[PDB]
């Protein structure tokens, strides 16, 4: 599980929550809890205005005319969901969001993008939505009666890349999919295409370097090809991600975000220099063997 | 031991210059511009010129180049690699006294001349005590290096020319050839001709 | 001094390269321009007195307090009027240099570099000189390439002052 | 650095004077020479390898002590450095030719070069000899009448010869 | 989420230690202050609407740029969202007061909040001001001596002040 | 962490509700209990070494094969005895945490979740720890609310193991 | 970086092909527009200070939160940086116009700029509004019919408008 | 990739300056040249087959051993002849690029950087290609500015090889 780093990763509140199940012969308070959970999960913790509520679908859920899964399906196909997540997004962004909302995880591979992009293009948004909800994965985790929830913890069938990518899509508890630094941009287009991963940067409030994001071009690669040779005598190399660089000012400072590969023997100097740049350490990761 | 103390001396670099870009402003070769392959050539050539004055094919460091091209290292790292290279050690360290080697380092790395003999004297002991790499790292980590060139810019000789003057101070690759009288005598030059 | 010919050499030298077709094209662009620049220099020089006189009056009219307020920085006495006419003459003359050189070089090296410090230190308003430069712009009566290049130098100075 | 135009400006500014009518007319005459100046720069540039290597060959044939063991152009690096230097000097002469003023050649190549060679033990007199041989070849290339609009390039050729002479004087 | 008790327990477990006598006594003293804690929570809760609405009114009076057209709190949707934010921060401050530990605030209310505001363009310094206004009102409500068993609540009031300050710092 | 105060908040938060009289009643319930909890923790802590050593011997008497049989999972050597005493100390220490916290939180978080995997992987019998826990129930000497709350956690752990 | 000519060359070398007849004639049509392109670059440059300051004045008039105390553009250092940034963006737009290719703008200006602003807390949507205002002013200046040879600059204007559009989109 | 337009911007960007009349003259210089370059590129392109095959023969004639000697580096078999014609084609095509770009950029980017390493690694003589480039110079039948710009790029490559 996630224990020590749960709070700084924004996972602790989900560790403290149980799946929201609608039992047969449910009470009205049960129905209200499901409705609240579905709105929070499926709409990415956006505030929902009374004018935006799906009152008819809520009635049918309350009446047992539709199960939880069918209520999720209705919310996912609503003009409200599409306005929030479809009409203004690159389809790869849409697929990312669908996975997060409806399956509680991030896409694992480029194959998932191929499948859902073609399905949308050939059969339309509704058909694509059904594929998530009628999937084996949805059935195994949530079935007919449980609201979808974030699957942070390792499960059978997982891949490691899923874990790192969840923190590209989930940015903390007091946050929504439409209020994140990358805004409308696909978070995973490049990761999926290259099958690469990124160092995990936890949410703001609990991580000073929370804003670190790489640029389109001119990034430092993850691993130290060439080893310590360019640095001279050095025992081991680390990749440091740095954000919020301002102090020297333009043109001495061009990009406020920077990743550097530095040797063990210069980490003291590196931290000192970073502090004087005003920057905040986003992540440190071994870069050599 | 702490570095021997010495005083500065009046120098162009020590005062505000009110600089406006002209043909005498050193060209800024930085990787922050997302340089194309040919443009990266020029940056690499500039670094070789700044540190070696000229890199014959024998002198060149193709692997360091690839790593700089790939973003594995910064320009300052590339400059360190050149300073640690066989060419630099053989040309500027082994053929000079420690005192003149320090001068070369200050000129090439910091882009200024030394203040005095005392500055050269104070730093001459660093190679022996901290090792060759210790000297380079001290200079490259210095506030003076970082404030002027940072991590992504090729160093250059600073404030050599003043506006409206026909000539500036001597370029360091003219002022400071890789060796001087001491090694010249060992080679048995000058050669009598005619 | 920044000009097409000195920048061309500066570029090639910074690359350790002989001049090539690129720099030779720069020299052709210089040659296409030079005669118009020399004609503009001539025209401004011949009319220098009335341009300088008229420009100063444009400033005194736009900013009457300068001719009525006592103080070293103002032109309420002959001393101040002379300094002001001198200063305006400097701008005009150096602008003719830019037309001869074909670049902002002369303006950069003789006038612009450090002009903020002077204006702050001596409490001179940059807006005074902008008005003068606008006057010269509107009264040099150049046309064509001479106009376009001359105006580029006047606007360059105006931009530096604001 | 100065070019032909800004050289005149610098003198005028030092005097606080507008360029006179004759100065403006003189620069106009310089402009009318511009194509020849460009052609001369292009011709030297296009033959730079041959100019350097032919001049170097003749220099080592006339002064064989340079390339005999123990000589200053003996060993591959010293020979390579010598060939390099000749190309550097030629390169800066073309810069001077291109700008029409000697300042770049002096500020960036010649000023201080005598001391450079004395410190290294390079025979500066022999460098000058090599510069003269490049000059001879270079002027012949500039004056070649074949394949170019015919005209009189005596003035530009004299200017180029002067820059070479300045270089030959400076090294020794 | 920790409460006051499990905060100490987590620290002890990480060290492999039993709680010491002084730590148990400190918790005993915390228990003795329990009724004042409950009252303070009840008072802030019972006045939640007035605290939120009065703080909001004061903020917009002092910062009219927020509500004019184009302002971040302009339009009913943004204004409603703004008022929800205020109520939510206040709610979590009562959670923190109830549990006696800031963790509920840190882990949930303030987790990712700055990213949210930067992404959206919400002026975080303005939120901090609103939170400060709610704090002043809430502290006065907790301190009010009418209709309650008289006693010294300065310790709980200082603790509550801290939670408000944490929230304000997180967005400013 | 199951404790009254955190669960009160967690439940209220999932409902998006301010704390109401229901949660306040939970706080009063916690306050009614806490002092006896803290006193129970103190008594167990002060007696910890006797309880742990006594519990281990109770295990060794009841399952004598554990002190005679060679194997990494048995206490036939000082290594295994040290592991055993350490383990019992964990149970006892984490039980004192539950008394401080007022809930099974510390036992769930630190010990119970995953214990079945550990005992299976390392071939440790849950029956051993049940006997240690029973000794501690019999010998902690508590009374009243301190005894009842303490025994609930000891029985919680026993039920988890069986 | 690419210019309009080398962009086409790059795509041709990738396929191992001589430029086609139509491609050469397309570039000739580009050359025929060269003077219009130079004029547009010159007009924007000549009015750069006013373009920036008027745009900034309009921006802060429409979005006064920026310049209220606590606003991102409050304090002299932040206002100065903001004015600088607008000038930087305008400068690179003129670079892109001058070359006829967006590479310089995209590579040297917009790369990582969105990321820089979020990391510093600079409201990018407000930066984009500033770019829009500069765009509006810049196109009017470029389209000004006074004092210039008359002709249709619609294509150059569209290209310039496109570069501003890139800038506005990139900053947020 | 060196061209007049990119060099102008590269210089201005290094200086942190807007484009001035100096850079505008650079553009005028490019515009003066562009059509001649484009016409030169067209003429070379349309005659490319003849020039390449003529150049290859000129090399075979001046260096007979290349068509007589066995070895991977020589053109004694159709394989080697195809390689040689291919290479000469590369030189010709990239030169046309320079004419289009108005600078040595394409030659620097695509051919010159690394050519030494290739020729040494695969035991190719730079003299062979120099002969090929002389033939193209002598037979492209250009005139005026087209000839001068084309010959300068051809000579640039020759000097790079020498
Ligand atoms: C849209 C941009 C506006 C427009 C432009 C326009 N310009 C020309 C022609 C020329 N403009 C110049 C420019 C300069 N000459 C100089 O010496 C300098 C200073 C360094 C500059 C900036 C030149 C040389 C020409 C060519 C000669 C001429 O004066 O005509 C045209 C005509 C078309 C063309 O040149 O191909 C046009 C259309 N015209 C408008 O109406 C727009 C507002
Ligand atoms: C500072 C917070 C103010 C303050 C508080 C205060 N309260 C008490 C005592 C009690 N308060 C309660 C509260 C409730 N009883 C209920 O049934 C409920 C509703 C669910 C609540 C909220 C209780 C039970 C007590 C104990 C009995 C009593 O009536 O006193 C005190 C006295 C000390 C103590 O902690 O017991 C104090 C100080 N008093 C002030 O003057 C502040 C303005
Ligand atoms: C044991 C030798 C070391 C050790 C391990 C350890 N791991 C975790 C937590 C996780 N481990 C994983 C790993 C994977 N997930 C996958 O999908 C895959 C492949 C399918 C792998 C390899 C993950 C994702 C987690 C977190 C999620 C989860 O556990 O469900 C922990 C716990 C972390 C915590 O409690 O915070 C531990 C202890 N720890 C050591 O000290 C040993 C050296
Ligand atoms: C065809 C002219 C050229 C070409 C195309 C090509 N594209 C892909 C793959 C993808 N294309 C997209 C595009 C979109 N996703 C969206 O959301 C939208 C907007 C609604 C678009 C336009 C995506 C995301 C992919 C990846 C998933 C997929 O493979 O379908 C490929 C396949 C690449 C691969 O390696 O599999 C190809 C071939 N390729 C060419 O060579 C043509 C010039
Ligand atoms: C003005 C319309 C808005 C605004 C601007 C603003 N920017 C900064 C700080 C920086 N801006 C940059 C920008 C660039 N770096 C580059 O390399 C380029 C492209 C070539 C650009 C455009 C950088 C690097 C910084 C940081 C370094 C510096 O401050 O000089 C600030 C100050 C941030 C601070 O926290 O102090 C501001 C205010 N702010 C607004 O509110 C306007 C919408
Ligand atoms: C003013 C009363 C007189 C005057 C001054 C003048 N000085 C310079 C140039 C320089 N002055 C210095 C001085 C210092 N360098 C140091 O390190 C220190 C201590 C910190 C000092 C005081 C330097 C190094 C220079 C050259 C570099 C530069 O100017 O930026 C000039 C300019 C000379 C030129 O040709 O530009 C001038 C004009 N001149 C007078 O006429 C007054 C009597
Ligand atoms: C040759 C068999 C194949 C081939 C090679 C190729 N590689 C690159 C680019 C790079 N190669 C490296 C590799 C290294 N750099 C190091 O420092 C070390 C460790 C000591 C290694 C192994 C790197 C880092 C690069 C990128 C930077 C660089 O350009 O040097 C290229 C160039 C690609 C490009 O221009 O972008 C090529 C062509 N290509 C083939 O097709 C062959 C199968
Ligand atoms: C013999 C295998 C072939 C050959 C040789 C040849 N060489 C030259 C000229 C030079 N040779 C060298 C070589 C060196 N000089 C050194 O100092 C050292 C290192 C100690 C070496 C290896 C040099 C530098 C030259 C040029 C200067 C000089 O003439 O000494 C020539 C004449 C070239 C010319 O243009 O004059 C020749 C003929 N030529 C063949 O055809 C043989 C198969
Ligand atoms: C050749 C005709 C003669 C010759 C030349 C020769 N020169 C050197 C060494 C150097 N030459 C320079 C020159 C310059 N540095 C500059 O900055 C400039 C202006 C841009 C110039 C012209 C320098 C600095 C050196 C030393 C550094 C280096 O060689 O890289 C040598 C070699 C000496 C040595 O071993 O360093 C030689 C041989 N020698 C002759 O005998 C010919 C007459
Ligand atoms: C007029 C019919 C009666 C009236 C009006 C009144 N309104 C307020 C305060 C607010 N009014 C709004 C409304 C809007 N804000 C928006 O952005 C939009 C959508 C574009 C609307 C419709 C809001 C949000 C407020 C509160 C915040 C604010 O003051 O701007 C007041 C003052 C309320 C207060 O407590 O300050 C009043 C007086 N009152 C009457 O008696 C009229 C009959
Ligand atoms: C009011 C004082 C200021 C203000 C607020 C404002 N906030 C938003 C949007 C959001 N606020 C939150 C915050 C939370 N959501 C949670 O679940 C939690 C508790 C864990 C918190 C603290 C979120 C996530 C959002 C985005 C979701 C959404 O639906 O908006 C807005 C809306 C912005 C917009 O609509 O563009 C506003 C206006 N704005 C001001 O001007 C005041 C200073
Ligand atoms: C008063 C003495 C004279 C005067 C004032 C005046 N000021 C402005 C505009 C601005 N003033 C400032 C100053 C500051 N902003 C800051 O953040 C701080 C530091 C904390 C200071 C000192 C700024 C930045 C502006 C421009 C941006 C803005 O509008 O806030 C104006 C208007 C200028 C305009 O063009 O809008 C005026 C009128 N004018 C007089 O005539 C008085 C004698
Ligand atoms: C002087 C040593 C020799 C000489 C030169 C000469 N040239 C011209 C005229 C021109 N030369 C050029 C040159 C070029 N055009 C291009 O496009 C390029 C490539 C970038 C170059 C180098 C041009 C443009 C002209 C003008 C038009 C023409 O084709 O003539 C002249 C004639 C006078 C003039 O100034 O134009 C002369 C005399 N002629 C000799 O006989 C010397 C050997």
């Amino acid at each position: 599980a996630i224990t020590t780093a749960a709070s700084r990763l924004g996972v602790a509140p989900y560790n403290e929550s149980r799946p929201v199940e609608l039992r047969p012969d449910f009470s009205l308070d049960d129905a209200k809890m499901v409705i609240r959970a579905v709105y929070r999960q499926v709409l990415g913790n956006d505030y929902i205005m009374d004018s935006e509520r799906l009152k008819g679908a809520e009635s049918l859920l309350t009446n047992g005319s539709i199960s939880v899964r069918e209520f999720v399906r209705t919310v996912a196909k609503s003009e409200l969901y599409k306005k929030k997540f479809l009409y203004n997004n690159f389809q790869t962004r849409v697929i990312e969001l669908n996975y997060k909302h409806l399956l509680g995880r991030a896409p694992f591979s480029e194959d998932e993008v191929i499948f859902h992009l073609d399905l949308y293009e050939n059969q339309g948004f509704d058909a694509d939505i059904d594929s998530y909800i009628d999937s084996v994965e949805y059935q195994e985790n949530f079935g007919e009666n449980i609201v979808p929830y974030y699957r942070f913890n390792n499960q059978v069938g997982d891949r490691t890349v899923g874990f790192t990518r969840m923190f590209r899509l989930y940015r903390g508890y007091a946050n929504s999919d439409r209020s994140q630094l990358e805004r409308s941009s696909s978070r995973l287009a490049t990761e999926l295409g290259q099958n690469t991963v990124s160092a995990i940067v936890g949410p703001s409030g609990s991580n000073a370097g929370w804003a670190y994001r790489p640029s389109r071009a001119g990034n430092t690669p993850a691993k130290a090809l060439g080893g310590t040779v360019p640095f001279g005598q050095a025992s081991k190399l680390f990749r440091v991600e740095i954000t919020a660089i301002s102090a020297p000012g333009y043109p001495k400072v061009r990009r406020s975000n920077k990743a550097v590969i530095v040797p063990f023997e210069q980490l003291n100097q590196t931290l000192q220099q970073i502090n004087r740049l005003g920057g905040k350490v986003a992540s440190i990761t071994p870069a050599s063997l | 031991l702490p570095l021997l103390n010495y005083a500065p001396k009046s120098q162009n670099v020590r005062v505000e210059g009110y600089e406006i870009g002209s043909e005498e402003k050193p060209v800024v070769f930085t990787t922050e511009n997302i340089l194309s392959s040919s443009d990266m050539d020029n940056l690499i050539e500039a670094a070789y010129r700044q540190i070696f004055f000229h890199a014959f094919k024998w002198d060149r460091e193709k692997v360091l180049e690839s790593q700089l091209r790939n973003g594995q290292i910064t320009v300052r790292d590339f400059v360190r690699g050149l300073l640690l290279s066989n060419t630099f050690r053989n040309s500027f360290y082994e053929k000079n006294s420690n005192y003149r080697f320090v001068e070369h380092c200050v000129q090439k790395i910091l882009g200024r001349d030394v203040y005095s003999e005392r500055e050269k004297i104070a730093w001459s002991i660093v190679v022996a005590t901290k090792g060759y790499q210790g000297l380079i790292d001290d200079l490259l980590n210095s506030d003076e290096y970082l404030n002027n060139f940072g991590y992504d810019t090729v160093p250059y000789q600073r404030r050599r020319n003043l506006p409206g003057r026909e000539a500036g101070e001597l370029p360091f690759n003219i002022k400071s050839p890789r060796y001087d009288a001491y090694h010249r005598r060992q080679l048995g030059f000058p050669q009598i001709v005619w | 001094m920044k000009t097409p010919l000195t920048e061309a050499v500066s570029t090639a030298d910074s690359q350790g390269r002989f001049l090539s077709s690129t720099e030779l094209q720069i020299a052709f662009g210089r040659l296409r321009q030079a005669n118009a620049g020399l004609q503009a220099a001539k025209a401004l020089t011949d009319n220098a007195q009335s341009l300088v006189n008229g420009a100063a009056q444009a400033v005194y009219n736009k900013f009457p307090y300068t001719t009525q307020t006592q103080g070293n920085n103002f032109a309420a006495d002959q001393r101040g009027k002379d300094k002001c006419a001198r200063d305006i003459g400097y701008y005009l003359r150096i602008v003719t240099y830019c037309l001869v050189a074909g670049g902002t070089g002369p303006l950069d090296e003789y006038l612009i570099a450090g002009i903020d410090e002077i204006n702050r230190t001596f409490d001179l308003s940059p807006s005074w000189y902008v008005e003068a430069l606008k006057y010269i712009k509107a009264n040099h009566g150049l046309s064509g390439d001479a106009r376009d290049e001359a105006n580029s130098y006047l606007d360059y100075a105006i931009n530096a002052l604001s | 650095m100065f070019d032909v135009f800004t050289r005149v400006v610098s003198q005028a500014d030092a005097r606080g004077e507008y360029l006179s009518g004759s100065q403006l007319d003189a620069l106009s005459a310089t402009v009318a020479e511009g194509n020849k100046r460009i052609d001369s720069v292009n011709r030297i540039t296009g033959n730079a390898s041959a100019i350097v290597s032919n001049a170097a060959r003749a220099l080592f044939a006339e002064q064989p002590q340079l390339i005999q063991p123990g000589g200053n152009a003996y060993t591959s690096r010293r020979m390579a450095a010598c060939l390099r230097d000749m190309e550097i000097i030629l390169r800066y002469v073309t810069y001077a030719t291109f700008t029409g003023d000697a300042s770049v050649l002096e500020d960036r190549c010649l000023n201080g070069l005598r001391e450079t060679y004395v410190a290294l033990g390079v025979p500066g007199a022999s460098v000058a000899a090599g510069v003269q041989k490049m000059k001879e070849a270079a002027l012949d290339i500039v004056n070649d009448p074949n394949g170019i609009t015919r005209g009189d390039c005596s003035a530009i050729v004299a200017e180029i010869a002067g820059y070479f002479d300045r270089a030959a004087a400076a090294v020794a």
